[PDB]
């Protein structure tokens, strides 16, 4: 996995937050911790990510209805339990197959609206997608379409390598 | 909308306890299913519980389902709740999974079970007694409480597995277990058989 500190730095810049925070790391898993000015400390990649989205006055990225909010959090949890964990380690391809089926009829993870879930899933999948062969990217047609769209979404990709897809 | 559950699957515990928050905004149809029925079209392996929404979307994450029921009740998302739920999924769950496996599958007892979750239980106790309040983020039971209770209940229902030094954890747990929607869910999911109902599910799971 991308180090949490680096991913939060990416997210800050993609959100347009001019002042980068300094994060500490807690426990053996190096879980990120944010100390807040005139607020409590926050622990956890997705927990801090949602807080940053709010700091950027972009709360719409967390979803705009009860359903969309739940779906966003489902995919954030998916990122930190399946993509970052053993599920990806042991069988990246069943994960890609399911994600490919899921994205068959959707532009973004929730549907028609871009959310924090697309950002974090893009950052989390990036190490796997860069390693896919040309044939693998043709097989996972929907993941490739979605990934290609996010990697070109204004301000998201930053320093990360572009992946080549066929249109 | 339709909630799919299966006998003795521990994830069904928090979602059933939360399902009442849906009372005003929607009817939740409950469908008791088999533990290897694949209800989600885009998922290869079967997963339960699952919520099939009126929109045709699927929630397959137990915490996301509970979050949805609370949101329907008018609950608002807060950072502390997110923190608890992220910790539950990434830190508590693997520890509980090892413990319940040791307890139910291998017949281990005492510290051979507890050792796996001691750090996580201590964390909850410490947070409950740092703040002066009886609930995790709130002044009344809310989403984090239901989620953590639902995960913990299958182990902590046996008071041998709640360390006496962790008194703050102790009260909170009893307080929640003595709430009607929790009792009912506990009864629905565990069929009043302690942890015995859990064995078929826990045996399909990987050893540590």
């Amino acid at each position: 996995s991308m180090a949490a500190a680096a991913e939060l730095s990416l997210l800050e810049k993609s959100l347009g937050l001019s002042k980068g925070n300094k994060y500490s790391a807690q426990g053996e898993r190096q879980i990120p911790v944010l100390q807040t000015n005139n607020g409590p400390s926050l622990t956890g990649l997705t927990t801090i990510a949602a807080h940053l989205v709010k700091q950027a006055n972009k709360e719409y990225l967390l979803g705009s209805t009860a359903e969309e909010k739940a779906i966003v959090q489902q995919w954030l949890e998916y990122r930190v339990t399946q993509v970052d964990g053993h599920s990806s380690k042991n069988d990246i391809h069943t994960l890609l197959k399911d994600l490919n089926s899921y994205l068959e009829d959707k532009v973004y993870l929730t549907g028609y609206n871009f959310t924090l879930a697309d950002i974090l899933l893009y950052y989390g999948l990036h190490r796997f997608i860069v390693d896919l062969t040309v044939q693998e990217k043709e097989k996972y047609l929907n993941v490739s379409r979605w990934f290609s769209h996010i990697q070109h979404y204004p301000g998201i990709r930053q320093h990360l390598s572009s992946v080549v897809f066929i249109k | 909308m339709r909630l799919f559950v299966s006998d003795g699957v521990p994830g069904c515990l928090p979602v059933l306890a939360a399902a009442g928050r849906a009372r005003g905004r929607a009817e939740v149809l409950i469908s008791t299913v088999g533990p290897e029925d694949c209800v989600v079209p885009f998922l290869t392996r079967p997963k339960v519980p699952v919520l099939q929404l009126d929109s045709g979307n699927y929630l397959f994450s137990t915490s996301a389902i509970c979050r949805y029921f609370f949101l329907l009740s008018g609950w608002e998302q807060d950072d502390l709740t997110n923190q608890w739920l992220e910790w539950e999924a990434t830190e508590l769950q693997p520890a509980l999974s090892a413990a319940l496996y040791y307890l139910v599958v291998q017949g281990k007892k005492g510290e051979d079970v507890l050792g796996s979750v001691r750090r996580a239980l201590t964390h909850i106790d410490h947070s409950l007694s740092r703040q002066n309040c009886p609930f995790l983020a709130g002044e009344t039971e809310s989403l984090a409480d239901i989620v953590l209770w639902g995960a913990l209940y299958p182990l902590l229902q046996d008071p041998a597995y709640l360390p006496e030094e962790l008194s703050a954890l102790h009260s909170w747990f009893q307080t929640l277990s003595t709430q009607e929607p929790c009792q009912r869910a506990a009864e629905t999911v565990l069929k009043q058989q302690g942890v015995l109902a859990l064995r078929p599910y826990l045996q399909k799971q990987p050893q540590p």
